[PDB]
């Protein structure tokens, strides 16, 4: 089952007031729409686009380049030390539990799927999920509004001449 | 490596279940209490409650159920530890001993498998044939009940439904019949299955019904006389009985979700329902006789009853009583009427229990003024919320003041030579005596035949012979009872004023200026036996006559005016015996003898509130072991009385305080009264047991609190706390809170009821644009920030912020050069599409008076968790940042240095230039501010994951850590500096289980320090979601492995109730690894060690080598450990 998780201080707040953590459970964070449909909110997507141009990203597990990215570890059995971003080690876990590889994440400030110059001149977050066993990975890293969403993990280039080249989220990103 | 110690200061005072039944005895009604690892048995009668026993288990109590299997003479007693730790437990008595012995037990742990949202539910059969366990999906694990199945022995039955809402057993059914709730991709349904212990397999039920309300949350199997069961739900309620269907939708629930129920008849008809808002509502179902065979259901409607605190768990008792289980706010016990008076209530509240938890925040502060903390909480939610206000000391009740200025003594006495109780008040004044009479209540001027009044009574009361004694200034006079008058009356020999007057019942010692005048009390007679003239001008005297001896004191204590000395003399011909020169300037005022236990000793008491006290011997009169407490700065008094058993001493001054013994260590208990000038005990039938006290202006009886406890104040807030501090110099506090409002279609979000931020004197709201670029019925969080009075309590000043913004951290201090001390707030935007805030702000106030001022306002990307002063600058951690701001003297903060190596940020602490960070999931990491550099640097970091709720630093090299699981932690800078890498590593050297989720730690003790020495170094305190308070201190590797050796010792001597090993129970647990504690040893076990035998306690220390200090090994005592573990029971 999928349920939408909860803000993070909504969270910090209630578990000061019961002492159940509420972990245990098949959720996935607000904002972020399940990429992965091969033909809650999940989202069918098209594998692919050779339409638009844009680099491939690399398998997170092959733990290659990326740069312009953000990297994420998580190891389900404890015993090691979790490193990235909150969201990403959120979705590794809910990645690993369920099927699913790719994620999309559109900021508040953004108006089915035909992005392109209409939904433009912003970014759009993408995530990369990797298996080997207990060990999950993950690579995640920003996108243009003006680019297609899909299964593909590709970082495209802009055909709106609006969308940016760094945002608040993209910095520190190596 | 580590050596900590930890106490509970408070019990958990949260109620997480409460049973009702038979199992003290098959006629008596008992009322079973769980707080979470404690158990209270009561017993339910006319006045309710009557305390019988109570107990503690090695784990949290998760089930708890009644039951009778056939056979047994009165009910038998379930109980499910959350670490699964299963039992049976028995009742037995057999004399004034009482004890819970095991019927059988077991832990019934599966090695894999999901534990189930919903948690763990715990159900027995009707006929008593065995014992139902959902711990995880999929799986429903059964225990038969066979008087053979001792160990617990219990098979797995696989369930399709992976995810179960509830679950109950049927009534009137061949087979035994699950009932439960589910939800699958179609919705929720609600189906049966019969369980065969036979065969050991679950078949297919009775009946079946799909698609029930989307909320449907709670089951009831309902008994005997309807069968089949209900389903409450979000405005659904329904009735299911195979073939039958009911269903009405009270749109009085609609507003808020029924959390929990209560049988009210042993055969449905009434149930009890409990609201999340506090609703208490009455499920009736109509009976309807047929005419001949068999009765159907034929309605059932809900009624409203009133208003409770919101309630966990319902147990309806008797004639019409219910007691209210509260986790967020107080436990109660309420009377349900028949007829609902005005505003419409059947409800009205018999006891409230208080229940500080849960425990969001808070601050330790020496409020009154003195070496004495005290600590102030941020307790309950919602519409309990509300603060708590908890100091030490001794009370008293008050029952009667009067005014009476310049009372310079006063003494007890019995007017009735017959009656053994005491029926008059002797009170003195400059240079008058005035005799109040007892008549049962009342209080009058009279007056005594055989007393002067216009004089100073020095000493006053009856003595031998049926007569009564009279010492002024000017003569000391004895006086008939019966026949009533002056039999008697001596003088100094050239009418010289007494000045000092020491009296027992058969003795007088009486002395002018330096003459010592020993008189002796006869028939009709007052026989002076002797005097001497002392040395220097007497000062006080006692003749407190001690030991077996009969009313006669071979001793006299004396204090002189000169060479400050205290000295002991023979009585017949005041021979010295022992001359002790204390002090040095001032002058003793009071000196008495007394016994406290079994020995003897002498105190004095100076004009500085200091206080010598010498272990005496009543034979030779030396002094021994000569030692000194402050107990204030005004001269003091000392007067004996006898609470209940034993006897102690009352030491009158600006800090009234209770001197007694407890293992042969003195006690200084503090009095919570503000300053007693004299005292004196008074036993009447109008004021039985009782103390008459007096300071400057008035009068006062009263009764003391057996012995010193807790005391619990409370500032009832009707929303939530969420921070506090503490501005000495505003001479208040500062507290986050928010309220529940709900949209409206006027335009914006009205409320609920009055609350402090509501209800406030100022208030104000936020005017920041900086960010400015639900439905109707939702609710919405509004966040203020108040500002309390430090001694009234009442909320000066409210401060709304913007529209969605929560206030996260607070913090009262200073920055820069600036002189003014601020009030500032971190924030976050919180919108629910967002998993994480992604913007919020720093404000700083200033309460410089009558109003709040707003200075300044600083832009931050994300949520302010926490922030702490740190060097004059402002310590802060935003999301995954940790940043360090400088407050200008243009007044703004500006960014210097952050650091980024972490997921989320949540706790802070500082210690000099190093910071200690707690974030969600890394555990915690080390930092150090570089000051040449203008940054922060990584010292090191704990490489073991751990889900933080709280953090402290013990000291520079240990860090305490408290997880979301239970388990605290402690972590240590490697010692082995001789690598750069070791040196980044900090070993978990301290592991514990306490089985309390903590929000809080803070430096501090409840206990005095002011008394004029310790096994143990530093202190924090922590609070708790239960309500618990504890206590941390560290101890020397000589002192832990005494207690180590303890603990193992005693273990093998408690009974342990469920028969749980303490060493499972205190292991370090979670759903990854599992781990014995280590560095930790609990006062609980060591201090229970004062409650056993002297035999178990001689047991505990067979064969044990002690050392007493004197370096030379010896066998070790019972008498030497009831020494050492007393010390510690000092520590709070
Ligand atoms: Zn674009
Ligand atoms: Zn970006």
């Amino acid at each position: 089952l999928i349920e939408t998780g909860l803000n993070t201080v909504e969270y910090f707040t209630s578990q000061q007031v019961t002492g159940t953590s509420s972990l245990g459970k098949n959720t996935i964070p607000p904002g972020v729409t399940g990429l992965l449909t091969n033909a809650p909110k999940i989202a069918i997507v098209p594998a692919d686009d050779k339409t638009v141009p844009g680099k491939p990203i690399p398998n997170p597990l092959l733990g290659l380049d990326s740069t312009p990215s953000t990297q994420t570890v998580l190891d389900l059995s404890g015993k090691t030390l979790p490193s990235g971003s909150y969201k990403g080690v959120k979705l590794a876990k809910f990645g690993k539990e369920n099927l699913m590889t790719r994620f999309i994440e559109e900021p508040r400030e953004n108006p089915d799927f035909k992005r392109g110059r209409d939904t433009g001149g912003f970014h759009r977050r993408e995530y990369s999920i990797g298996w080997v066993g207990d060990e999950v990975k993950v690579t995640e890293w920003c996108n243009p509004s003006c680019s297609p969403i899909t299964a593909a993990a590709r970082r495209f280039e802009c055909t709106c001449h609006q969308c940016p080249v760094t945002c608040s989220e993209c910095e520190r990103d190596t | 490596m580590s050596y900590n110690y930890v106490v509970t200061a408070q019990k958990p005072t949260a109620v997480n279940g409460c049973v009702t039944g038979h199992f003290t005895s098959a006629e008596d009604l008992n009322l079973l209490i769980a707080k979470n690892t404690r158990l209270e048995i009561y017993v339910v009668t006319a006045e309710g409650l009557r305390p019988v026993k109570e107990v503690g288990m090695y784990g949290k109590i998760a089930v708890m159920e009644l039951f009778r299997p056939k056979g047994e003479s009165k009910d038998l007693l379930f109980i499910l530890t959350a670490k699964y730790n299963a039992c049976i437990l028995e009742y037995k008595q057999s004399g004034e001993s009482i004890d819970i012995i095991t019927r059988a037990h077991g832990n019934v742990q599966d090695r894999i498998g999901r534990p189930s949202e919903t948690g763990i539910i715990g159900i027995i059969d009707p006929e008593c044939r065995m014992i139902g366990l959902r711990l995880y999906d999929g799986l429903f694990k059964v225990i038969p009940l066979d008087r053979d199945n001792k160990e617990l022995k219990a098979f797995n039955i696989r369930l399709e439904e992976l995810h179960v809402i509830d679950v109950k057993f049927l009534y009137g059914c061949q087979a035994p019949t699950i009932c439960f709730v589910y939800q699958d991709p179609q919705g929720r349904h609600v189906k049966t299955y019969e369980v065969s212990l036979r065969e050991k397999e679950f078949n297919k039920g009775p009946w079946k019904q799909e698609n029930v309300e989307a909320e449907a949350s709670m089951v009831i199997a309902v008994p005997e006389p309807f069968g089949g069961a209900i389903i409450i739900g979000q405005e659904s309620i329904t009735y299911h009985n195979g073939d039958k269907y009911l269903a009405i939708a009270p749109p009085i629930i609609k507003q808020s979700t029924i959390v929990c129920h209560n049988r009210v008849d042993p055969n449905g008809s009434r149930y009890l329902l409990g609201d999340m808002e506090g609703r208490l509502f009455m499920l009736l179902l109509e009976k309807e006789e047929q005419m001949d065979g068999t009765v159907t259901l034929k309605d059932l409607r809900v009624e409203l009853l009133g208003e409770t605190s919101i309630a966990e768990c319902l147990t309806y008792l008797d004639n019409g009583v219910v007691f209210v289980g509260s986790r967020l706010g107080d436990s109660q016990l309420v009377k349900l009427n028949v007829d609902s008076n005005e505003q419409g209530s059947y409800v009205v509240a018999m006891e409230t229990f208080t229940n500080l938890g849960p425990i969001v925040d808070m601050c330790v502060v020496d409020l009154e003024r003195q070496g004495q903390g005290q600590l102030v909480t941020c307790s309950g939610a919602f519409k309990e919320g509300s603060l708590r206000i908890i100091r030490n000391g001794i009370g008293i009740h008050e029952h009667a003041s009067i005014d009476l200025p310049g009372i310079k003594g006063l003494w007890p006495l019995r007017s009735d030579p017959n009656r053994e109780t005491y029926d008059t008040l002797v009170l003195s004044f400059v240079g008058q005596t005035r005799v109040l009479m007892l008549n049962g209540e009342e209080v009058e001027e009279t007056e005594l035949m055989g007393f002067v009044d216009d004089q100073q009574t020095f000493f006053c009361g009856n003595v031998a012979h049926q007569q009564l004694i009279q010492i002024t200034s000017a003569s000391v006079r004895l006086v008939s009872q019966e026949p009533k008058a002056l039999v008697s009356e001596w003088k100094e020999p050239q009418a010289k004023n007494i000045s000092v007057a020491s009296c027992n019942s058969s003795q007088v010692v009486v002395a002018v200026g330096r003459a010592l005048y020993y008189l002796q009390i006869h028939p009709q007679e007052l026989r002076q036996i002797s005097h001497t003239e002392m040395e220097h001008e007497v000062a006080c005297l006692d003749i407190t006559p001690l030991g077996d001896s009969n009313g006669l004191s071979p001793l006299c204590a004396i204090g002189l005016w000169t060479d400050i000395s205290a000295r002991i003399l023979k009585l017949p011909s005041f021979e010295l015996l022992h001359k002790e020169m204390l002090g040095g300037e001032i002058i003793p005022r009071s000196i008495l003898m007394t016994t406290f236990e079994s020995s003897h000793y002498l105190l004095c008491a100076l004009g500085d509130g200091a206080l010598f006290y010498f272990g005496l011997n009543i034979e030779t009169g030396l002094l021994s072991d000569r030692k000194k407490v402050t107990l204030g700065t005004q001269p003091t008094v000392l007067r004996t009385f006898r609470s209940l058993s034993t006897t102690n001493v009352f030491a009158c001054s600006d800090r009234p305080t209770v001197i007694y013994s407890s293992n042969h260590k003195l006690v200084f208990s503090n009095v919570n009264l503000k300053e007693v000038n004299y005292m004196c005990p008074l036993n009447s039938d109008g004021y039985p047991d009782s103390l008459a006290l007096a300071n400057n202006s008035t009068l006062t009886i009263g009764t003391i609190d057996e012995i010193q406890k807790l005391h619990i104040r409370t500032v009832p807030l009707y929303e939530s706390p969420r921070k506090i501090c503490y501005q000495e110099v505003s001479q208040c506090f500062g507290v986050l809170s928010s309220r529940i409002e709900v949209q409206d279609t006027s335009g914006g979000t009205t409320a609920l009821r009055p609350s402090a931020s509501t209800q406030a004197l100022s208030s104000s709201v936020s005017s920041s644009k900086l960010f400015s670029s639900t439905s109707f019925g939702e609710e919405v969080e509004v966040h203020n920030l108040l500002i309390i009075d430090q001694h009234t309590f009442e909320v000066l000043h409210a401060h709304q912020f913007l529209q969605n913004e929560y206030a996260l951290s607070l913090v009262s201090c200073k920055l820069g050069k600036d002189p003014n001390t601020y009030f500032i707030v971190g924030t976050a935007m919180v919108y629910p599409e967002e998993a994480e805030p992604k913007q919020g702000r720093i404000v700083v106030f200033q309460y410089s008076d009558g109003k709040l001022q707003t200075v300044a306002e600083k832009e931050v990307k994300g949520a302010v968790y926490s922030m702490v002063e740190f060097n004059g600058k402002l310590l802060a951690s935003i999301n995954s940042t940790v940043r360090l701001y400088e407050w200008t003297t243009e007044k703004d903060v500006r960014t210097e240095c952050n650091h980024y190596n972490n997921i989320m940020a949540l706790y802070l602490k500082t210690k000099g230039d190093f910071i200690l960070v707690g974030d969600l999931m890394r555990s915690v990491l080390l930092l150090a501010y570089k000051p040449m550099e203008g940054n922060f640097e990584e010292i090191a970091r704990d490489f073991n994951p751990n889900w933080m709720s709280a953090v402290e630093i013990l000291d520079d090299d240990n860090f305490l850590g408290a997880e979301n699981a239970f388990n605290l932690f402690v972590c240590q800078k490697d010692s082995a500096a001789t690598t750069d890498e070791e040196r980044q590593h900090l070993q978990e050297v301290g592991l514990f289980h306490l089985g309390e989720f903590v929000n809080v730690f803070c430096h501090g003790s409840l206990v005095m320090q002011n008394l004029g020495s310790t096994p143990t170094q530093g202190s924090v305190l922590f609070g708790t979601v239960n309500g618990m308070i504890g206590l941390v201190t560290s101890l020397s590797e000589s002192w832990y492995n005494l207690l180590l050796d303890m603990q193992n010792r005693l273990n093998k001597v408690i009974k342990s109730v469920g028969k749980i090993e303490h060493s499972f129970w205190r292991s370090f647990h979670t759903e990854r690894k599992t781990e014995p504690a280590t560095g930790f040893i609990d006062g609980d076990l060591i201090e229970s060690f004062l409650d056993i035998s002297r035999p178990k306690m001689q047991e505990v220390v067979a064969n044990l080598q002690y050392d007493d200090g004197s370096g030379m090994k010896r066998e070790a005592t019972a008498d030497d450990l009831i020494k050492v573990v007393e010390e510690l029971t000092r520590i709070h």
